[PDB]
């Protein structure tokens, strides 16, 4: 519920930036808009790529760190470490 | 253009909606691609035989786990 309602306020402050920021670049603008207008889950998936170092996904670090504790938390009561 | 610009972004989305898309991608992502290695510490514990001559069998040797 909080990881989402926070990636949700974040992809709004983004999307404001891009309208903000559209008229230095029309071309760059497609690029910026590609996860806007892609479909909801590949949005969520592009927005789930902080694992590994590829780390080319739009999320912000203490948005990022919040998942990347609570995995751990899940992954030590499972038992895994 | 219209739908591509200003509808399906998950902010617009319904809460109930966000999450369950989170939900399974979060299963894909992660769950899916957590990976652990235990299968030699398993086959290798099955394959102990657990205090065998300390176990009074009184007859054949009995068959460990794995087996």
């Amino acid at each position: 519920d909080d990881f989402v309602a926070k990636l949700q306020d974040n992809q709004r402050f983004r999307y404001n930036e891009v309208m903000q920021a559209l008229n230095m670049s029309a071309a760059l603008t497609a690029r910026k808009t590609k996860e806007f207008r892609s479909p909801p889950q590949e949005q969520i998936n592009m927005l789930l790529n902080f694992k590994d170092d590829k780390s080319e996904c739009p999320c912000p670090e203490e948005i990022r760190d919040q998942l990347l504790d609570f995995h751990e938390d899940l992954m030590t009561h499972c038992g895994i470490e | 253009v219209v739908a591509c610009f200003r509808m399906a972004p998950l902010y617009n989305l319904p809460r109930h909606r966000a999450v369950n898309l989170f939900l399974q991608g979060y299963e894909k992502s992660w769950i899916e691609t957590e990976e652990h290695y235990f299968e030699d510490k398993l086959i290798e514990d099955l394959a102990k035989p657990g205090a065998e001559p300390p176990e009074e069998d009184e007859g054949t040797k009995r068959v460990d786990p794995l087996h």
